[PDB]
């Protein structure tokens, strides 16, 4: 009724709905999850092919940022891009003025602390992108989210997108603190499977980045094979 | 942030402006001051709108201020932003004479304030400062001036004239009375009997008024000097005696 | 960051309304007055609290510029902070300048212009408050009263802020020239009392008084009960 | 280089300066008029770099003539010079002129006037004044026969003098100079004094 | 529908319309084709001129010596993002003398567009870039839209009466990988007729750009693809 | 006109855009409350997980600003964390630049500034979180401020925040009409029960956070969750 | 209401450049021919009365020594996109001492008319309401180029614009031959021109401009010569 | 700084601001200009002489350069700055380039700063009409000029701005004739005779010989007046 057109403007409720908006955009977006295995972290997403004759491998949704993470963006990707970007500078910012890899809980939160402050200006479209930072420091494993306004906690397990609610309710039935990442592959892998719905929208192909102790601690996609052959075991699955 | 904006300076579907408009009536709201260029000085005569009671009355003036020895100024309006302007406009009389080296003619002094006011006139998104100055003082170059300054940037010289409430019947007045080789005392007279003419109240009080005469001292020296209170009073008296000893026939 | 469009335009009818929106939200203010006596001014205010768990002493609506100057402000709180800060800055500009300290006038012009920038620059409304500066100096006791427009004034006496129209007649009734500081001080005390719903105690109100040539100094709770006793 | 030197009468006041124009051994003009007119009556003229004498003589020509036509009332000479003396004391500290002033005017409510100017700003009023090596040789003669009511007849021999001991015993002795005079009817060129 | 004049306000169901206008003013433009296979890409553009005295206006581009562009939309904003792609394609050279990879320059563009998608006074741009190069993996094809997104496919296409196009390389993209320069060609001129209504495919309607891991970008010249639309 | 939207005064000289900031703290269900003692300050507050998968340790709004100084945010968690790192940037700055560290009020006074800010200039919502700042003076012993999103500072020997203002002030006030002068144990078992009093609900000292500082420790410490154990059962058992 | 002026509309086509198209319509009609031996201009003067100095009217104004140009729309902001062009021209020149070719120089007048705007990244806050005709010759011959008010440009073998464009657009369809010699291309232009422009064709009422080797504005007497051919 | 579009296209692809700033034109003080073959004369509709007005310091008609001079119609508050920038100009064309400026180089400079405001972000366009006027250096052959609000310009044997301005230029159109001499001063009172009727007392005059401007005397234009008022009322009972 007017008062829905700002990002510097309260709704006599105390609630601000561009803030809504722009996390609804990521509710639209498509499912992102992750993980916090016993020795590591796996992301998984759900990338969407618009049309058959696209790539596979195109406009890829899981990015690194320094040495040591990664993300996994939903929501507006070229604002997740931005993002991205963002938290690698930060990442090597930090690197550069203290000499030390940046702790995955501060980057986080110079991420989150940048996305917030990119609603306070009137001038600014808040970002409409939702991201997954999963790390790997010297105080271990610790997965993150920061929401497109500006909260951020550290999970076991996250979600986001259209699969929200499946995703989480199926991370829930895990018992992470007894899965290696090698199961963790398989168990992202058969979450993603379950939570799409061919039946609604096209084919999808799955996107999945281990930041583990084989990948030596050092964000890097999941081995084809080892990727393949949890995409069959998520397909079996299904019955 | 567009949607925020009034967006002051613009031309109307009619050809002006109407912030500056506005800014007119702002004036007309204010109290009245009224401006007389007599042959030996220039008399400026203002009302103090605001009359309690408890108002101090010490403070030597509210309306008129010195703007060099030999120029000053009745502001009419919202004396906010006159207390701005009046500052302005020292320093640029101040940078004249550091430049130069002698006093700032005044309708150079006047002209630069009047630029000062199109500017918010005409760029920049501000509302314009709402107020009207008559100018009083001195050159080697015209003698004695009388200046009127609207909102507007624009200002004209004047032989007589009046600003603020009630401006047009005073005006008219001038116009049926004001002739030329008017003196000191003949400036001061009519400006005190078209005033109280135009004002609500007969028999003036002292405390309701303020009188300020630019003349020239015998050794040319421009003197500026605004009545005191009792000063007021001795007018005042001597004028509610003469308008009866010329209305007697 | 254009932020270039004065909010405050002028209606058609000449005036400003976003000032007048600023003084109504003073008028909602809690009241303040002030007095000059022949030899010293005065200015109290009222500081009802809403609860009794909230420290009475952790904050003080009189507060002192200069030595020789203390302000009273009616309105929005936080405003009076912003203001208090600059005049602060501005008369230590002026005594580091000069070394003498500010005359109450300067001091006072300088903040009623710092009021009125805010009445014409872009992006910002004007200071929901309205300054009762009392100062003492080389010439004379003085009271000024500076409104969210930036115009400034001497009174003998005023007041502000919730119940100012009462207080107005009485002090207008009540006031008279060669009236001792005390006197003032008893008169002040008296018109908080007049509007003042409850009853009044060292911990509800704040007062302030300049002396002969003194110093500006906010009575305590222990003597503000003596005067009124 | 240059010389320059002025001279206040009873109704005038001249100015005579050397017109050669040089750059090392070369004088490849000697017909250099250096004394400007800044108004129907006023003279300016300047010693110093070339560059910087004509740049900023036109720069002080173009704000005379700006006060001229915006107030309707010429800049007095006492103003002129005043003005001429804050511009260049501003230069000064900041990308200095190294050019001396020299400015002679009359105004009918005063009277004749000559100004001393000098690169480092100061001004004086002066009665008379002089710039460059032929300096010593004007101001001593001007001294010995200087009166406070020269018919112009007597100032022009008063010039004449100093101009052929300026060329009898300065080294740069320069053969020719100008003369510019400005009374009630306005700055004008006097004579000029062609030697060779 | 008052979320709508300005590009930072997001609408309630999670839209952004004025970027979804500037991805409309693509559609307005000529169909650009676009098709890939591992060592090649092939960018052709339908050609219409204003008139029959007028001529046409060109819509192919050379980056540098291994990307190529197909801009469709407003061509005031396709000059100026092929001047910044020119610019850093040299200034890259300039620093590593070597060729900048497709792929960073595509994402480096998205970045470029999507800045003016986020502020106030800016508005998007409005022009979708079907960007075609070659990297060290050998050729790659993007697509640029104005929202500040990119994509990679074997093969595409944009503008007005682009779907028909795209539905027969929909057909032939399977082959499209393995396939040599001259059937890239071949498919690109048929894309091209699946355009045309009904005119017979002619050489003064359409050029044709290629690109290829042992040739720099180069576009065919009107006579040789006249005769290989002869057969 | 606008003034429902921007930070302007209304027509009866309200500002809404900061009243809609108040709501907006008191949106989101948190309420929280300190108790100033003879000894301490405590600060408390709830906090709640709705999943098994958010980590319990990554959520609180307890934040050390300072070894000595401690801030308890309540309002929207964005907007409480920027404020946290302007007031974390601010103390640094005042300890760096005039050489000692930086009293509780200073702190207090500085956030209100900033916050008043945000209420003159338009285009700037004011902040959202209404911070209580707790420490213990140097000279003054005890402190504790509450700063709101207009700006009114102003220091409380008791106060309360969030969904549950009125009923927290009201059992605080009652059980704090005689002006006491509360020990360590009891003034922190003050600030729970009075929780507790207003949630109506027990709780297993698990869904609930307390900060606390002592002279004999000025340091703003996080009590262990048996700490807060013990608190619950002594408040059992009387 | 207050759209911006970069706000785009539903359809994808700028408002205020759409509202600018609209502004050449008001402009004086202006027409040009190319041929082999060079190209041809020519454009209503509208000379409102009889008072005005019809040779103080100039809407054919040079960029350089071989580039003419046609002003339509607002005369006072081709103005502004003729000046640009000359000292990007003359820029040319001295940073390579050779002539700038005329697409070159069209693109480079097209690059300016996209730049307004608002937020301080560029002075112009508004579309140049003006499109013109470049008659130029270069190292490829005659050459003929137009642009608008969208910053978009495209050769042409012959162009009218302003408020005649259709008619002398379908009259040009109609007639230009492509075998023109020069005195045929400019009685055609003229004669285009004629019927248009309500006031009868006169030495003054018109402006006539040969692009040849070298530019050069007809004079009112050579204006005459050709007024009787015709 | 403030930047925002005040001059923007219309639907109809009109300029509403500058035709607003022409209306604002229309509502100013008439004006005229009539070139003759050996002077240029200029006049306005007012000369401040209310019975009151103290008009000693300043002239309608002004002076940008001896060698120009320059009537305005519009708005007084934006005459005095264009003038000044015109001041401006005149003395740093002679500093830059020895020659002073011809009357079409500042007649152009003139109009491109009009242009320039019409189109450049956040400021108001001049609500200005000039007419310019002066004798090009060693060329002794008048030249008159105006500019519009909307930044163009062009030359005239004469014409007229301000309130009545189609009035004074269809008196122009039928009444126009190469003068010399008094005549063209003749022709200038006249034409602002059309509009201004009331004569005499309210016009300003000044003609432009090629040594300079130099404006015309209460008694002199009292003089043309009244041969005008006698000499008009003689041709009318002839004719009739």
């Amino acid at each position: 009724t007017g008062y829905d057109l700002s990002v510097t403007t309260f709704s006599p409720d105390g609630r601000v709905f561009q803030i809504e908006y722009a996390a609804k955009a990521v509710d639209n977006s498509g499912t992102a999850v992750g993980i916090k295995c016993k020795d590591g972290i796996v992301l998984g997403v759900e990338k969407l092919i618009q049309s058959k004759m696209m790539l596979p491998g195109s406009n890829r949704r899981i990015h690194s940022v320094h040495r040591h993470s990664g993300m996994a963006v939903a929501g507006l990707a070229a604002d997740g891009r931005q993002i991205v970007a963002r938290a690698k500078s930060e990442a090597t910012n930090y690197e550069s003025v203290y000499g030390e890899a940046v702790p995955v809980k501060e980057l986080a939160d110079r991420v989150a602390s940048y996305v917030h402050l990119c609603t306070l200006y009137w001038w600014l479209r808040p970002f409409g992108c939702g991201v997954i930072l999963g790390g790997y420091d010297r105080d271990g494993p610790q997965l993150y989210m920061v929401e497109p306004s500006g909260i951020s906690y550290r999970y076991f397990g996250a979600a986001i997108g259209k699969g929200k609610q499946a995703a989480k309710t199926e991370i829930e039935k895990l018992k992470l603190s007894e899965m290696t990442c090698r199961e963790g592959i398989i168990e992202v892998a058969k979450i993603i499977y379950k939570v799409h719905d061919e039946a609604k929208d096209k084919a999808f192909e799955l996107e999945m980045s281990w930041i583990c102790d084989e990948s030596k601690r050092e964000h890097q996609k999941v081995p084809d094979n080892l990727l393949q052959e949890a995409k069959a075991a998520a397909t079996a699955a299904l019955e | 942030s567009r949607r925020y904006d009034s967006r002051t300076t613009i031309f109307s579907p009619e050809g002006r402006l109407y912030q500056v408009e506005y800014a007119m009536e702002a004036i007309g709201n204010a109290g009245s001051a009224i401006g007389i260029l007599a042959k030996d000085g220039v008399v400026l005569i203002g009302e103090k709108k605001v009359t309690s009671k408890l108002l101090q009355t010490s403070t030597s003036t509210e309306k008129m201020y010195k703007i060099d020895d030999h120029v000053a100024c009745a502001v009419a309006g919202i004396m906010s932003d006159a207390n701005i302007l009046i500052n302005t406009a020292r320093v640029q009389a101040q940078r004249y004479t550091f430049s130069y080296q002698e006093p700032m003619p005044v309708e150079q002094l006047v002209q630069s304030l009047c630029d000062t006011k199109q500017g918010y006139t005409q760029f920049g998104g501000l509302r314009p400062f709402g107020v009207s100055f008559l100018f009083a003082g001195w050159d080697k170059n015209y003698g004695f001036q009388l200046y009127m300054s609207d909102p507007s940037g624009n200002y004209g010289g004047w032989k007589a004239t009046a600003i603020g409430a009630n401006n047009q019947a005073a005006q008219s007045m001038l116009k049926q009375d004001y002739k030329d080789d008017v003196t000191r005392e003949d400036a001061v007279k009519l400006a005190l009997k078209v005033l109280s003419k135009t004002m609500d109240s007969t028999s003036l009080t002292s405390e309701k008024l303020e009188l300020a005469e630019v003349y020239l001292l015998p050794s040319g020296k421009v003197k500026y000097q605004v009545h005191s209170p009792e000063s007021l009073n001795r007018l005042l008296t001597e004028s509610g005696l003469t308008q009866p000893a010329a209305e007697t026939s | 960051s254009q932020y270039s469009f004065s909010l405050t335009t002028f209606s058609p009818s000449g005036k400003l309304v976003q000032i007048e929106h600023a003084l109504t939200a003073v008028g909602s203010g809690q009241t303040s007055l002030g007095i000059k006596a022949a030899n010293g001014v005065v200015i109290a205010t009222e500081k009802k609290l809403p609860s009794i768990l909230v420290d009475e002493a952790s904050v003080q609506k009189i507060q002192l510029l200069t030595p020789n100057i203390g302000v009273v402000y009616s309105g929005m709180g936080p405003d009076s902070r912003v203001l208090v800060r600059k005049s602060r800055k501005q008369a230590e500009q002026y005594y580091k300048l000069y070394k003498e300290p500010i005359p109450v006038t300067q001091l006072v012009r300088e903040t009623a212009a710092v009021m009125q920038e805010f009445t014409q620059s872009g992006g910002v409304r004007p200071f929901g408050v309205s300054l009762l500066i009392a100062g003492f100096d080389e010439n004379g006791p003085q009271l000024y009263q500076v409104d969210p427009s930036g115009s400034y004034f001497s009174w003998k006496a005023s007041a502000m802020g919730k119940n100012v129209s009462n207080a107005k007649t009485f002090l207008e009734k009540r006031y008279t020239d060669d009236m001792e500081l005390d006197d003032a001080v008893h008169t002040a005390i008296l018109t908080l009392k007049e509007g003042f719903e409850g009853q009044i105690s060292g911990k509800n109100i704040e007062i302030g008084i300049i002396g002969t040539d003194k110093k500006f100094r906010v009575l305590t709770p222990a003597e503000i009960d003596d005067y009124l006793g | 280089m240059e010389c320059v030197f002025g001279l206040v009468g009873n109704g005038f006041a001249i100015i005579a300066a050397d017109t050669s124009a040089v750059n090392s051994i070369l004088v490849h003009k000697t017909n250099e008029d250096k004394i400007m007119k800044l108004d129907s009556h006023k003279l300016m003229g300047a010693s110093g770099e070339a560059g910087d004498r004509v740049q900023f003589t036109e720069f002080v020509q173009k704000n005379v003539s700006l006060y001229q036509f915006r107030n309707g009332i010429p800049l007095t000479t006492a103003a002129a010079a005043n003005f001429t003396r804050g511009e260049l004391a501003t230069a000064l500290r900041k990308n200095p002129y190294s050019v001396n002033i020299i400015l002679a005017g009359f105004d009918q409510d005063t009277g004749p006037s000559l100004y001393f100017i000098d690169y480092i700003a100061t001004l004086h009023k002066v009665d008379k004044a002089a710039f460059g090596y032929g300096s010593y040789f004007a101001l001593a003669m001007m001294d010995r026969h200087y009166r406070s009511d020269m018919s112009v007849d007597e100032a022009i021999k008063l010039v004449d003098e100093c101009i052929a001991e300026i060329r009898t015993r300065l080294v740069v002795a320069p053969p020719n100079f100008v003369i510019k005079i400005v009374d009630k009817d306005g700055a004008r060129e006097f004579a000029w004094r062609q030697s060779i | 529908n008052q979320y709508d004049t300005d590009v930072t306000t997001w609408s309630p169901a999670g839209r952004l319309f004025q970027v979804e206008y500037a991805m409309e003013a693509v559609k307005q433009g000529s169909a650009a084709i676009g098709l890939r296979s591992k060592t090649h890409v092939v960018l052709a553009c339908v050609n219409k001129a204003q008139s029959e005295l007028s001529s046409h206006q060109r819509k192919i581009f050379k980056v540098d010596d291994h990307i190529g562009v197909a801009i469709a939309g407003l061509t005031a904003d396709g000059r100026v993002l092929s001047r910044y792609m020119r610019s850093e394609c040299i200034n890259y050279g300039f620093t590593y003398e070597s060729s900048l990879p497709v792929g960073r320059l595509v994402v480096q563009l998205a970045d470029k567009a999507q800045v003016c998608t986020q502020r106030s006074w800016k508005r998007p741009y409005g022009v979708g870039l079907l960007v075609g190069g070659l990297d060290e993996s050998g050729a790659h094809l993007y697509y640029n839209c104005p929202s500040g997104n990119y994509f990679e496919y074997q093969a595409f296409a944009i503008g007005s009466r682009s779907q028909a196009a795209k539905t027969y390389l929909e057909r032939k993209f399977d082959t499209f990988d393995g396939a040599t320069r001259d059937e890239l060609i071949k498919h690109a001129l048929f894309s091209i007729k699946e355009t045309l209504q009904g005119e017979k495919l002619t050489s003064s309607v359409c050029t044709i750009s290629v690109v290829g891991v042992g040739e720099p970008f180069q576009t065919l010249d009107q006579q040789m693809v006249q005769d290989l639309i002869n057969s | 006109g606008y003034d429902r939207h921007i930070t302007i005064f209304s027509p009866e000289g309200r500002l809404f855009q900061v009243e809609y900031a108040f709501k907006a703290v008191k949106s989101g269900g948190v309420t929280s409350i300190a108790v100033r003692g003879k000894d301490s300050v405590c600060v408390v507050t709830q906090k709640k997980v709705p999943d098994k998968l958010l980590d319990q340790t990554s959520v609180s709004h307890l934040f050390k600003i300072t070894k000595f100084l401690g801030l308890l945010a309540t309002g929207m968690t964005a907007d409480a964390r920027n404020l946290v790192q302007q007031a974390r940037n601010e103390a640094a700055e005042f300890r760096h630049k005039y050489g000692y560290e930086m009293p509780v009020d200073a702190l207090a006074r500085w956030i209100a500034d900033k916050s008043q800010v945000y209420t003159q200039h338009a285009y700037m919502r004011p902040l959202g979180v209404v911070a209580i700042v707790i420490g213990i003076d140097e000279e003054n012993g005890p402190q504790l401020f509450k700063c709101d999103p207009a700006g009114h500072f102003y220091g409380h020997k008791a106060t309360s925040a969030g969904s549950k203002d009125q009923e927290a002030i009201n059992f605080l006030e009652k059980k704090m009409k005689n002006d006491p002068a509360f020990s360590y144990e009891e003034t922190v078992q003050t600030a729970i029960s009075a929780l507790q009093s207003v949630l109506q609900e027990d709780f297993k000292a698990t869904e609930i956070e307390v900060g606390v500082v002592q002279v004999a420790n000025p340091v703003f410490r996080s009590l262990t969750t048996e700490e807060i154990d013990e608190h619950l059962t002594a408040i059992s058992e009387r | 209401y207050d759209r911006g002026v970069n706000t785009f509309s539903p359809e994808g086509r700028l408002f205020q450049v759409e509202y600018a198209i609209e502004a050449i319509k008001l402009g004086s009609t202006a027409i040009g021919i190319k041929t082999k031996e060079g190209v041809v201009l020519a454009v209503e003067k509208r000379i409102t009365s009889p008072l005005l100095e019809p040779s103080s009217v100039e809407k054919i104004m040079e960029i350089d020594d071989h580039i003419g140009c046609a002003m339509s729309g607002l005369i006072a902001d081709a103005r502004t996109l003729v000046e640009h062009a000359r000292v990007e021209t003359q820029n040319h020149r001295f940073s390579y001492g050779e002539p700038m070719t005329v697409e070159s120089t069209t693109q480079a007048l097209c690059d300016l008319a996209l730049r307004f705007g608002e937020g301080d990244e560029e002075s112009m806050s508004r579309p140049f309401g003006v499109s013109l005709l470049i008659a130029g010759h270069d190292e490829n011959g005659p050459s003929l180029y137009y642009t608008d008010p969208s910053g978009t440009f495209w050769q042409c073998s012959a162009k009218a614009i302003g408020s005649g464009s259709e008619g002398a657009d379908s009259s040009l369809q109609e007639q230009f031959r492509k075998d023109l010699s020069f005195q045929e291309a400019e009685t055609i232009a003229l004669s285009i021109l004629k019927q248009v422009m309500e006031e009868k064709l006169t030495p003054n009422n018109v402006d006539i401009a040969k692009v040849s080797p070298t530019y050069h504005l007809y004079s009112p007497s050579e204006v005459e010569a050709v007024i009787g051919r015709l | 700084r403030y930047d925002r579009a005040i001059t923007v296209f219309s639907p109809d692809g009109h300029l509403f601001q500058v035709e607003y700033a022409l209306e604002a034109v229309r509502k100013g003080n008439a004006a005229v200009g009539v070139r003759g073959t050996d002077t240029v004369v200029l006049g306005v509709e007012k000369k401040s002489a209310a019975k009151l007005q103290d008009s000693r310091s300043v002239r309608k008609i002004v002076n940008l350069d001896n060698h120009i001079a320059l009537a305005c119609a519009g708005l007084k508050a934006d005459a005095r700055v264009l003038i000044n920038k015109a001041r401006i100009e005149c003395q740093s064309h002679k500093l830059t380039l020895e020659d002073p400026v011809t009357v079409e180089y500042i007649t152009r400079y003139i109009a491109g700063l009009q242009q320039k405001y019409t189109q450049s972000g956040g400021v108001r366009p001049f609500g200005l009409s000039t007419l310019i006027v002066g004798f090009d250096p060693y060329t002794d052959v008048p030249a008159l000029y105006q500019t519009d609000p909307s930044g163009t310009f062009s030359a005239w044997k004469a014409n007229a701005t301000g309130r009545n301005s189609n009035s004074i230029r269809e008196f122009l159109e039928k009444n126009y004739k190469e003068t010399s001499g008094q005549e063209t001063v003749k022709l200038a009172i006249r034409a602002l005779l059309e509009v201004v009727e009331s004569g005499g007392k309210n016009l300003e005059v000044a003609v432009m010989r090629k040594e300079g401007l130099h404006q015309l005397e209460e008694s002199e234009i009292d003089a043309i007046v009244a041969e005008i008022e006698a000499e008009k009322a003689a041709a009318e009972a002839a004719k009739k």
